[PDB]
């Protein structure tokens, strides 16, 4: 019975790797548990003091994270990738055929009846279909920033919504952005 | 390879020990309880509880000596000596009183159970106890593991309680810090769900691993004079490994 | 036995104490208990920062707490819960009438 | 009354906040 | 030898951990190597090191 | 002791610098210049002489 | 079974001094390298405050 | 290329002179 023990104690020390690793990706050091995260990317001009693992918020409620940034040198300009959220900065149907109905009126409105060919909302039953798969609720013209989180504190990436009849799909490029605020160049400026 | 043999069946052995120490655990948990068995209880929170008392009320004002004396000389640089309260209390709800009062607890009432347990197994009462019909898992050993499983936790909040007290003694009467601002400061930041029963969630984790070490010591000891003695310094090496390694998960959990 | 007994029972006592001075005068836990309050909220848009039991001031005086703070995808501004108060917020006899006299006043007035 | 809506906010002012406000 | 080298990881695991929270609210993670070398070198490793 | 807080610094850098990301050249440069051979070091090395 | 002895005997001697070679890793004692860097040079008239091994 | 001097430089701007300027 030197092997009925033997076995025992081994599947103690596994039991006490496999808390772990599962208290590791609790405490949020290693993976990633939010919610059937998708991943968008955007491109930046100055990105000093974000670091990986950082923060996303759309108006002040955390809606994803960072996961790296590279230099890409042909162009000058930083690179962020950062993952978002499945269960709240997308939709689902009732909300989706809320704004099915929205945007094929809206685009296909008064003024662009009388502004292409007489399909009569043809054209609208093809982007309907192009619609519901992977669209996020991030319009078209929103901008991301890297706000600062207080005073003092750490940077994070904020989204400002506004505007916007189209929608962005599930891994496109933000395309409208600004980085961070040099505030030694601002007082640079005021002397 | 002579001595890598040696090492290798060093950490065999040693992993054979968890085996033997986890089916002996899950004997004592799980078993209905007996007649007599409150009373038995009641009697080791006094050897093991009691007795530890002095050494815990002593050591936790010396630590909140150091902490307001150490602490006021940071805060006063940045203008913020009325957080002194602040990180005294947090300082010991979170960290220090459920390590350091897990220390000592693994040398004196931790020490003292391998002990008295083990020099049973040398004179022969729990073979002379099992030959008559009774079980020396449930009659001896079951009220000293339940004993050490409710005693630090009840220890660890006079150990908070106290050196609250010697870093307001040094901080307020010595130092000359407004006694308003200490108290209003620390009901502002310390709340009572994730700073003070954060705290007690730890020592329960460090009671169940201090008093299973110690009692699985004294059982399967050698019943021999320095084999007693050898089983006694593993219960202070193997508890403060325990008790170090297990608190960067803890924190890694509940405050990351 | 008697002796034993009578010490257990002074480690009980003594942690009564600890337990009672770690939770009302260390913590913010006496201080958490509202007259009879109702439940308002408002919509934000930029709520960074604030956490859920958080506090609501009229004057610098406290008469609430924050409830639960959520997105909203379809319109995107924050949303925050938040409950007030019995005593400090809704009025009582004499001063409901002392109200009610004036908003007819305030409304027939001259103008 | 009780249980309505208060439709005048402002959210927080971040540190980018209180500059664009200066300038 | 044995129980002072992995006592001593241990403990300033914990230190950078916890330190970081602190720092990084005030914008000094920057002194992240000053208070964890002056904690250990002049209160936590005498300490510790003797009750062990 | 000394074998204490030097693996305590190397614990404490490796999930400062290598897992949270601060600067390693200012983990460094920060201890440099606020740390003293003569007051925290030797210092540490007097507490622990008494304790032994 | 003397060579299940030799085997985890060998495991503990091969992870104890890849600790040691990770640990004189994380920290200036010997390497601190860079990809392939090559140098340049500049000239200023105040840099105070700036110390070497900075970004 | 690989080992030049970059020309063009500015120094940094200690607080003192910060006063100084802002009067
Ligand atoms: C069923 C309940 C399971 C609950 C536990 C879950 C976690 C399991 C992991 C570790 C548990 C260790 C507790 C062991 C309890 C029995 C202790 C014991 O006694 O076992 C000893 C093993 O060392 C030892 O504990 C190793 C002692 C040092 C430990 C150092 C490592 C601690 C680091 C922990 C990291 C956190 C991981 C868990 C987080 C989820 C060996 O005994 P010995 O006397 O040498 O054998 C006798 C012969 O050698 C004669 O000479
Ligand atoms: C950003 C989020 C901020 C936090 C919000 C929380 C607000 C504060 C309110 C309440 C505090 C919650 C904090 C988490 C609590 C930790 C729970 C825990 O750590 O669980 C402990 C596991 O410990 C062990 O095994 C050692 C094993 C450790 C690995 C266990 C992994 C835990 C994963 C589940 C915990 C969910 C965490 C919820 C917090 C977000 C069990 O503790 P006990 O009940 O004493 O069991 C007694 C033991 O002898 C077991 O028999
Ligand atoms: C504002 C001033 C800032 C400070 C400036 C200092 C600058 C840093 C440079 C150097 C560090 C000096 C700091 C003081 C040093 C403490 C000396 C001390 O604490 O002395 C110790 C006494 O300890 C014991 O008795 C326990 C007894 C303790 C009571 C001893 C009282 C000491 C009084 C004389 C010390 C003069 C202090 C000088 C500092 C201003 C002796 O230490 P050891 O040599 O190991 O003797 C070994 C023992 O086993 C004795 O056999
Ligand atoms: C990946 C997750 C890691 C944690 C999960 C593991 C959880 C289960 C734990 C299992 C413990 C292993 C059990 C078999 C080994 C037996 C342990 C042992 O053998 O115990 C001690 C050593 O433990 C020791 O290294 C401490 C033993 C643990 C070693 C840990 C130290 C290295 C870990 C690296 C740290 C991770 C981050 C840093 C990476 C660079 C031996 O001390 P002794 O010299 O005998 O003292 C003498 C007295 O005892 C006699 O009077
Ligand atoms: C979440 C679920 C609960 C958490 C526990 C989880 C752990 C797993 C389950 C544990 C409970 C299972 C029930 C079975 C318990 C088995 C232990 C047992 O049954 O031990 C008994 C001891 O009594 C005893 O309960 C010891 C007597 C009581 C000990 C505890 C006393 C409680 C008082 C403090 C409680 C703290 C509450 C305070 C809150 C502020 C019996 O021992 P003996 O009579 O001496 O035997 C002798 C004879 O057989 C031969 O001589
Ligand atoms: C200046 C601004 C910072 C406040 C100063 C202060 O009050 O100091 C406190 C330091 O001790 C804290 O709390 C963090 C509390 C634990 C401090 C670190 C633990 C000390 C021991 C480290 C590990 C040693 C292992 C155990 C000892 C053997 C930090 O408290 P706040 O920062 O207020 O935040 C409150 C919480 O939300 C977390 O921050
Ligand atoms: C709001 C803040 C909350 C804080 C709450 C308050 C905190 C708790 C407050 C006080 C706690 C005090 C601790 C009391 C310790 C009780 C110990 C005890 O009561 O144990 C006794 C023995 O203690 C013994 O050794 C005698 C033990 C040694 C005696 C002590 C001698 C040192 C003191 C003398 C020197 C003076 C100090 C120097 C000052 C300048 C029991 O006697 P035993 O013969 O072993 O057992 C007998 C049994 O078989 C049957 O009875
Ligand atoms: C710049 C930073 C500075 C830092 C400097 C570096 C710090 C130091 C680095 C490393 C120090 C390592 C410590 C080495 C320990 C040496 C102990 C030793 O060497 O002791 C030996 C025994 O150790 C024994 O028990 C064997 C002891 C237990 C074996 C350990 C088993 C646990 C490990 C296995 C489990 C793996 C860990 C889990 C990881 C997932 C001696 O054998 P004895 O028969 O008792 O005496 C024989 C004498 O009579 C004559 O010889
Ligand atoms: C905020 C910016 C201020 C720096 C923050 C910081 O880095 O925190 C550092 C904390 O380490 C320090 O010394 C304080 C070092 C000790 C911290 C407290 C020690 C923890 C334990 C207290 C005593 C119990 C003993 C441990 C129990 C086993 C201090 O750094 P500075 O203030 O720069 O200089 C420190 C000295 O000059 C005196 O002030």
């Amino acid at each position: 019975s030197r092997t009925s023990e033997l076995a025992v104690g081994i599947f103690v020390i596994i039991f006490g790797i496999a808390l772990f690793f599962l208290a590791m990706k609790v405490s949020g050091l290693v993976g990633t548990n939010l919610s059937d995260g998708y991943t968008m990317k955007a491109q930046f001009d100055n990105v000093n003091g974000l670091k990986p693992r950082a923060k996303v918020t759309m108006s002040g409620v955390t809606i994803g994270r960072v996961d790296s940034i590279t230099l890409d040198p042909v162009t000058r300009l930083a690179t962020v990738t950062f993952d978002l959220d499945g269960k709240l900065t997308s939709f689902n149907a009732e909300q989706l055929k809320e704004v099915q109905k929205n945007a094929l009126d809206e685009l296909r409105y008064s003024s662009d009846y009388t502004q292409a060919t007489p399909a009569q909302q043809k054209t609208m039953e093809q982007q309907l279909i192009s619609n519901m798969n992977s669209i996020t609720s991030i319009d078209e013209d929103a901008y991301i920033m890297v706000a600062t989180n207080g005073l003092l504190g750490e940077k994070y990436l904020k989204i400002v919504p506004g505007g916007g009849l189209n929608y962005l799909k599930r891994g496109d490029t933000i395309s409208n952005t600004q980085g961070t605020m040099d505030l030694e160049d601002l007082i640079s400026k005021f002397i | 390879m002579n001595t890598i043999a040696w090492l290798g069946r060093l950490v065999i052995e040693r992993i054979r020990g968890i085996g033997v120490a986890a089916l002996m655990l899950l004997q004592i948990i799980f078993s209905l309880p007996s007649a007599g068995g409150f009373g038995r209880f009641v009697y080791q929170m006094h050897r093991v509880g009691v007795m530890s008392l002095l050494i815990i009320t002593v050591s936790g004002l010396f630590i909140g000596l150091v902490l307001g004396l150490q602490g006021y000389s940071i805060l006063v640089n940045v203008g913020s000596e009325s957080m002194l309260g602040t990180m005294v209390s947090l300082t010991l709800l979170r960290e220090l009183a459920p390590v350091v009062a897990a220390l000592l607890f693994a040398g004196r009432a931790g020490s003292a159970l391998t002990a008295e347990i083990g020099s049973m197994k040398q004179s022969e009462q729990l073979a002379s106890m099992e030959m008559i019909g009774v079980d020396p898992l449930k009659q001896i050993v079951s009220p000293r593991l339940w004993a050490g499983i409710v005693s630090l936790p009840m220890l660890t909040v006079i150990f908070a309680a106290i050196g609250i007290v010697g870093g307001k003694l040094v901080g307020v009467d010595f130092l000359g810090v407004d006694e308003g601002s200490f108290w209003s400061g620390m009901q502002n930041n310390v709340q009572f769900g994730h700073d003070v029963v954060n705290g007690i969630i730890k020592s329960i984790v460090f009671a169940l691993l201090c008093t299973w070490i110690a009692v699985f010591q004294g059982y399967a000891c050698d019943p021999t004079p320095e084999g007693i003695a050898t089983a006694m310094t593993r219960t202070v090496v193997y508890s403060s490994l325990c008790v170090l390694g297990f608190d960067f998960v803890l924190t890694a959990v509940m405050f990351g």
